[PDB]
């Protein structure tokens, strides 16, 4: 996994090695415009996409203009956008430059290494290739601490609050057979299974499409699965077929 | 041949929608950049 | 019409390809807790989608069909000329986009050295020494920093 | 526009000069009480009050939840603030690394003992009557202070320590000798609030019923 | 007397990274280099 | 009127030991380079200008450099025209050394 | 000979390069000094910049000869103007494992609740109770140090431990990150005293003037860290004129 | 510090004695070898230095 | 020449303002910036008066209006006043609004810096003068312009402070004489510069505390520079200029434009005015390459020099008046290589005597004469200043006549 990462770095740099910041504003008016109030991007991917970029068109609030053309987006300026509910922000990205053999200072944005406009004659093509090649080995380094056990999906389980006596209405649930081969109870509505824990009356919330694994008036221990929450299977995305 | 997560995220329809503004404010139908193609020199002259 | 129409179509196709590719690249890294700004992704993505391929029945006299001229190269002349320009699209890979470079020296030192050198010699290609690999090969000063 | 109720903030379309009122700055409101002339700004003629959003000219009488005085009472102005210290973003060099602003949420007004003077050698606060100005819901209420002193009604007013508590609700008066130390009060709530968490954490163990030791 | 924040909690790994970023943006990369040398010495001592 | 006049201006004492470790660690030069570059637009042009000035310094008065590190000389010259004493060529001495060489940790 | 090879190296940068180069910060310029032994001593903070451990690794040195090259090495590849990674703009030299543990232990605080007292402090007793306040007055409470340096001095005498709480007078504005909060208990004497007790600080206001009684409950570790940062800044500022 | 036949000797000379190190003009011997075995395959590789002030070709010899 | 109060340097010093070799004085005048110690000639520039961006107002010079030290809150009903202001004509109005706002918002730096600013009884700007004081001025075009300029601000006072006046907008100017103080301050202490904040190069009218105290002199020794990275305004000592131990350090206000009718409008009055003269006409022409030759004045109108290495101290009669009237007069040149005809009947004497007739010892109106100078009555800080302007115009005309007759006398050595 370290050789393939090294090979990808060679190819990433090869495409962009001649890309150098050769000039200031190249005289473009087309700017990629983003909509932060679509509520689609979380305020951690949206924020990381606007910081450093330079604006393409003035941003207004009716009569008041809060950010003009040729004004890079800082840290506190983004907070001024989502709070004020601005729906259109146009920025200058590498996609909007008027050339393919080089790039502009304003069509690139803030330099990520020294907190300012990118300086003339910077090998931004080399920087882009390396920064998307190095990480490639965390897809390895992050795997260089384990073997046989990985990170994937799980399922949801409900455990008893404490020792007690499960009580509920057995009439509203419909008999079933669990994927482990045990009898259980599908509930299609919100039940309220109560546990008489001597002095306490813990109420357990069971959402629909659950798999109650306990009967009425059954003694349960402290921590022990009494009802599945939702669905089942091998706790992952899509189906296969194995013998 | 591929896990079709699909999960349509930022796609757009296969119709004539968004004529004047093609994709947000991307490409307005100019009708001023290219009459001069026939006005500055001869195209409309014939 | 035909001159307007495919200018519109190619520009739309390139835009959609860029939007899809940026998100597709960034999702793999964001699913593993890796943070990289979109500048580095977009710089590569632009080079991946920046050139059109002159489709068949587009002979004319300037662009022979099968040529792989740039996007601006085609859209600036389509606004001026009136033949069958008739390009469609190329989402060139990270390997193929580097073989169609302005400098044959850089390509010759990457892959398929014999083919690149043979074609350049037969054509009589000229390298203007504007990149960074070619100037390193010749021992000359690189034009950066 | 008398001292009536009950839960209606009736609006007023007339601008009223505030150079004869009392400027009581709060978080989400701005209560106004008339200020009769006096040498040292120590009279509060309640009668007419008006509450407005912070720094706004639109006036409206507040909500009265208890009887208010109909005479001239010399009282003192208090506050209940938090001093939010949120840390703002840094844009340029030398930008501030922290913020600070008071968040006054309750303005208690304690009457003087029979409306004495500020400098006379008989200064005692009359803790029996205290009026609470809320900010979350614009309203004025009279406090319900409690006295645990064995002297009761007949006592020396030259020192009867008053204790306020959670969110400006509890009110007690205690002899000034038995004042709690700063550390004891802090340690008291820490002990109580963390003994519940420890008991809550240990409740899930199978042996919680048969246990001991806290 | 500088412009700093008096910490009163546990400065874990993610808090140290945040603090360095804020000291860099407020003072620069020339003042921060000396802070890092001092914090390294104080961290090793305790 | 604003009562913070001296609370924000009280001199921090015990700073004498946090004045020296800057001077042998190269901290003064590092904190002077950025102040010289605080007004420059392109850092590469500044570096090239410094290199050319140092080359001229080596050419005009050859038989002095080899110890003085003429780049340090030009940096000190540029820093010495606006106060900022900055001893010549940032030369370091050994005030207490009845010996040839320090151990250097 | 060594007097010469201690005299021509002062001011001549050298490029250190880690043999398995991975990222842009794998090659960095440095100001060498002569050490005794056979191994190159490297700064620990830049190690993660080199991704270098110390289980046995090799580093190649290079010497720039040209005056222009020396200017490049000194003014463009020194680890004091390359403190941010070009990926997203995050710090590349931050206190790693050992320094991080030291700073965490320093800023760990006291024992908050039941871990500091065996019995409840409600416990109506130990009041020195009688009809008058004339009894034995120990009131150990916590120390009331004037400022930082008093606290460090009292810590040097082993009078108090690192996590032993103390009261420190505050002569500045509000710095500790607070929130909506609530004052737990605000005592009010018949005379204007405004004794307020918050979650972690105490304010003694009045009805006349001079709201200067701000007291902070803290430990010597936080004081030490704040003093370290503050004096580092005020020493770098005055060292560089 | 590599291929230059004539430049290693001159840096040794200007470094024994002291002067301003001059930037080289000719390409290293690696490029000379490259043009040599690209000549063995019946192919050319010619450098040029078209001047910006006279447009006069200044073809280097290799 | 006593130094200022210690509070002057502080309050701003606590907010990162550093002055190295200067010390502002307190004596009754514009506070003034005078140096200490000696600097000796240098190479490029010595930086001084480190002034950060946070202590400014810097309204933009073109639409849209932006204030980088953000003073106006979001939705505050004073941006509507500014956005309704006519651009490109009255930049001193919105600036006055910003200055008034930076007096009642919070503990802003300008809330404290207001005390050191001149008050209504102080200041010399004509916008604070009265009717008969404006009449006391030997000028009618300037009188008309200043009478109109005292209006156009009464008008832009009742359009936004008329009996509705939200208390935010009110309490900033309760009467139309403190708004005049703010307008005069904006006129006197505004400077138009270029500010590179981030990726934005913009032109803006700005107000700079601790820098407006730099007095004026048409022979300057100070530059204004804007450090791009850390956003700081700095004064710079000129290269190759020796500095004494307490003498004046000055930065010019206007250059390449003068005539003493706009500089006087912007404060006080001209003293030497090296770019002003009175149209002569009335005669045919005078020679060009002799007025600058008798005094060894260098040509090249945009840059006129005296060449102090002239002679054995030939005269002490060079001033701004000489260098101004050496280029604003007939000055026939013809082929520029003539015989230099010493025809005193035409090339000299009577022709400038005709100028002596044209300048017939103040023949226009002569409302007053030598009696006016040093009337020994100081008052109101605006009277005796129009009198000062009259004195200085009369002195300029008299010294121009004197220089002309010295020139016409010395054409033969």
């Amino acid at each position: 996994r370290t050789s393939d990462a090294g090979y990808l770095t060679r190819r990433l740099v090869e495409v962009v090695q001649h890309i150098v910041v050769r000039r200031r504003d190249c005289g473009t008016i087309r700017g990629i415009s983003v909509s932060p109030q679509n509520s689609t991007m979380p305020e951690r991917i949206l924020i990381q996409t606007l910081i450093g970029r330079v604006l393409a068109d003035d941003i207004y609030m009716g009569s008041r203009c809060i950010a003009t053309r040729n004004q890079d987006i800082g840290v506190g300026l983004v907070n001024r956008f989502i709070t004020l509910r601005t729906q259109l922000i146009s920025i200058r990205t590498p996609f909007t430059c008027r050339s393919a053999s080089w790039i502009c200072r304003l069509c690139y944005g803030r330099s990520p290494t020294h907190g300012g406009l990118v300086e003339l004659g910077e090998a931004v093509g080399i920087i882009a290739g390396q920064s998307i090649g190095e990480p490639g080995t965390q897809l390895t380094l992050r795997t260089f601490h384990t073997g046989g056990v990985f990170t994937g999906g799980t399922a949801e389980h409900v455990r008893a609050p404490s020792n007690g006596k499960i009580q509920f209405n057995e009439d509203l649930v419909h008999p079933t057979r669990t994927r482990h081969g045990h009898p259980a109870f599908l509930c299609y509505i919100d039940l309220y299974v109560t546990i008489e824990s001597d002095d306490i009356l813990h109420n357990v919330n069971i959402p629909p499409k659950s798999f109650l694994l306990v009967q009425n008036d059954q003694y349960v221990e402290s921590e022990q699965v009494i009802a599945e929450i939702r669905a089942g299977t091998s706790t992952l995305n899509f189906k296969e077929r194995v013998r | 041949r591929a896990a079709e997560n699909d999960d349509d995220d930022d796609w757009f329809p296969l119709d004539l929608y968004e004529a004047f503004e093609e994709m947000r404010k991307r490409n307005i139908f100019d009708v001023e950049n290219m009459y001069t193609l026939a006005d500055a020199w001869g195209w409309t002259w014939e | 019409g035909s001159p307007w129409g495919f200018l519109i179509g190619a520009e739309l196709t390139i835009a959609q390809s860029r939007i899809s590719l940026v998100n597709k690249i960034q999702k793999v890294y964001r699913s593993q807790g890796v943070q990289i700004h979109n500048r580095h992704i977009e710089i590569i993505v632009r080079q991946i989608t920046s050139k059109v391929l002159v489709s068949e029945d587009g002979m004319s006299n300037v662009f022979l069909p099968g040529e792989l001229i740039g996007l601006f190269r085609a859209e600036r002349t389509g606004r001026a000329l009136e033949e069958a320009i008739c390009y469609r699209a190329t989402l060139l890979g990270i390997t193929r986009a580097s073989l169609n470079t302005q400098s044959f020296i850089s390509e010759a030192s990457f892959q398929e050295t014999a083919r690149v050198l043979a074609k350049a010699a037969l054509r009589g290609r000229i390298d203007w020494l504007k990149g960074l690999k070619e100037n390193v090969v010749l021992g000359g000063m690189i034009p950066v920093g | 526009v008398s001292t009536q109720g009950w839960n209606s903030e009736l609006v007023v379309d007339y601008r009223i000069n505030e150079d004869e009122f009392h400027k009581i700055c709060l978080f989400d409101c701005d209560f106004f009480i008339r200020k009769p002339p006096d040498p040292d700004n120590d009279v509060y003629d309640f009668r007419e009050m008006y509450v407005t959003p912070p720094d706004t000219d639109v006036y409206a009488i507040p909500k009265v939840l208890a009887p208010m005085p109909d005479k001239y009472i010399r009282c003192a102005k208090t506050d209940y603030g938090w001093y939010n210290v949120t840390e703002p973003p840094i844009d340029a060099p030398r930008d501030p690394m922290y913020k600070s602003e008071r968040e006054v949420s309750k303005v208690f007004l304690t009457k003087h003992y029979r409306n004495r003077r500020l400098n006379d050698p008989e200064f005692v606060l009359d803790f029996e009557e205290i009026y609470v100005i809320d900010s979350r819901t614009k309203s004025v209420t009279r406090a319900r202070v409690l006295v645990t002193v064995p002297e009761g009604r007949n006592r020396d007013r030259k020192g009867d320590l008053l204790v306020i508590r959670d969110n400006g609700n509890s009110f007690k008066i205690t002899h000034a000798s038995k004042r709690d130390d700063p550390t004891t009060v802090i340690e008291r709530e820490e002990w109580t609030r963390t003994r519940q968490d420890m008991e809550r954490h240990l409740r899930k163990l199978r042996d919680f019923s048969i246990s001991n030791w806290i | 007397r500088a412009n700093l924040v008096f910490h009163n909690k546990a400065i874990d790994g993610t808090a140290m990274k945040r603090l360095i970023s804020r000291l860099i943006d407020h003072f620069g990369m020339a003042y921060t280099s000396h802070i890092l040398d001092q914090l390294k010495t104080l961290g090793f001592q305790q | 009127k604003d009562v913070f006049m001296e609370a924000k201006l009280e001199r921090v004492p015990f700073l004498e030991e946090q004045m020296r470790k800057v001077n042998e660690g190269g901290g003064v030069m590092a904190g002077d380079i950025d102040r010289l570059m605080k007004s420059e637009d392109n850092r590469f042009a500044f570096v090239n200008e410094i290199a050319a000035e140092a080359t001229a310094y080596v050419n005009n008065n050859r038989d002095e450099y080899g110890h003085k590190k003429a780049i340090h000389h030009v940096l000190s010259n540029r820093m010495n025209d606006a106060g900022f004493a900055r001893p010549e060529a940032y030369l370091e001495t050994e005030p207490f050394s009845p010996g040839p060489t320090y151990l250097k940790e | 000979v060594w007097k010469i090879l201690q005299e021509v190296m002062q001011g001549h940068p050298v490029l250190l390069n880690r043999a398995p180069t991975l990222h842009r910060l794998g090659i960095q310029a440095f100001q060498p000094i002569l050490v005794e032994g056979r191994a190159i001593c490297l700064h620990p903070l830049v190690c993660k910049g080199f991704n270098a451990d110390f289980d046995g690794d090799q580093m190649a040195v290079h010497v720039p000869l040209s005056l222009e090259a020396q200017a490049e090495a000194r003014l463009l590849m020194f680890s004091h103007m390359n403190l941010l990674s070009p990926a997203i703009g995050d710090p590349i030299s931050v206190p790693t494992q050992d320094m991080l543990i030291g700073l965490y232990i320093l800023t760990s605080g006291n024992r908050r609740g039941i871990c500091a007292n065996r019995y409840n402090p409600w416990n109506h007793k130990t009041y020195q109770n009688e009809r008058i306040d004339d009894t034995n007055y120990k009131s150990m409470k916590e120390p009331f140090f004037c400022n930082f340096y008093d606290a460090i001095g009292a810590y040097r005498q082993k009078r108090i431990h690192l996590d032993s709480p103390l009261w420190l007078r505050w002569q500045l504005d509000q710095r500790i990150i607070a929130s909506k909060e609530a004052p737990i208990e605000v005592h009010y004497e018949s005379l204007g005293t405004y004794h307020e007790i918050y979650a972690h600080y105490l304010i003694i206001r009045s009805v006349k003037k001079e709201i200067i009684d701000i007291y902070i409950r803290t430990t010597v570790g936080h004081i030490s860290l704040y003093r370290e940062i503050e004096e580092a800044i005020q020493g770098f500022y005055q060292a560089c004129s | 510090k590599s291929d230059h036949i004539k430049a290693r000797q001159e840096v040794l000379g200007t470094t024994i004695i002291g002067g301003t190190i001059p930037n080289p003009e000719d390409a290293p011997e690696s490029f000379r070898l490259l043009v040599r075995e690209l000549r063995s395959l019946a192919l050319e590789l010619n450098h040029f230095l078209v001047s910006e002030r006279n447009f006069q070709i200044n073809r280097m010899e290799a | 020449m006593n130094l200022a109060d210690p509070d002057f340097y502080k309050i701003g010093y606590v907010r990162s303002f550093r002055a190295y070799g200067v010390e502002f004085r307190e004596g009754p005048d514009g506070f003034g910036v005078f140096a200490s110690k000696d600097i000796e000639p240098l190479r490029r520039a010595r930086m001084i008066m480190e002034i950060p961006l946070e202590l400014m107002l810097t309204i933009s010079k073109r639409l849209p209006w932006m204030f980088f030290p953000d003073i106006v809150p979001v939705g505050h009903p004073i941006f509507d006043i500014i956005n309704s202001t006519d651009p490109k004509t009255d930049w001193d109005l919105r600036l006055a609004c910003l200055l008034l706002l930076a007096f009642d918002q919070e503990d802003n730096f300008w809330q404290l810096y207001g005390d050191f600013l001149p008050s209504a009884d102080e200041c010399t700007s004509l916008l604070l003068a009265t009717e008969e004081d404006l009449l006391e001025l030997q000028d009618e075009s300037l009188e008309l312009t200043m009478r109109e300029q005292q209006h156009r601000c009464l008008e832009f006072w009742e359009k936004n402070w008329h009996s509705a006046a939200p208390l935010k907008i009110k309490r900033l100017a309760r009467d139309p004489k403190i708004f005049m103080w703010a307008a005069s301050i904006a006129q006197t202490r505004c400077i138009n510069m270029e500010m590179r904040i981030g990726a934005l190069i913009q032109d803006a009218n700005v107000l700079v505390p601790y820098a407006d105290m730099l007095n004026h002199s048409f022979q300057p020794n100070c530059f204004f520079h804007w450090r791009f990275k850390d956003r700081m305004l700095e004064v710079m000592i000129n290269p190759g200029s020796r500095i004494k131990k307490g003498e004046e350090m000055t930065v010019n206000y206007l250059s390449g434009q003068q005539n003493n009718i706009f500089m006087q409008r912007f404060g006080f009055s001209s003293a030497v005015n090296p770019w002003d003269a009175i149209c002569f006409s009335g005669d045919s022409r005078i020679h060009l390459d002799t007025f600058l030759s008798v005094f060894n004045i260098t040509g090249l109108r945009q840059e006129y020099y005296y060449n102090s290495k002239s002679a054995k101290e030939g005269d002490s009669f060079v001033d701004g008046a000489v260098i101004a009237a050496a280029r604003t007069l007939p000055t026939w040149s013809d082929r520029d290589v003539p015989i230099i005809p010493s025809v005193e009947r035409k090339a000299a004497k009577e022709l400038q005597e005709q100028c002596h007739e044209i300048l017939a010892k103040y023949p226009t109106t002569a409302k007053q004469d030598q009696q006016i100078l040093d009337a020994t009555e100081d008052g109101r800080r605006t009277l005796e200043a129009a009198i000062k302007y009259r004195l200085h115009r009369k002195l300029f005309i008299g010294k121009v006549i004197d220089a002309l007759e010295i020139y016409q006398d010395r054409i033969l050595f």
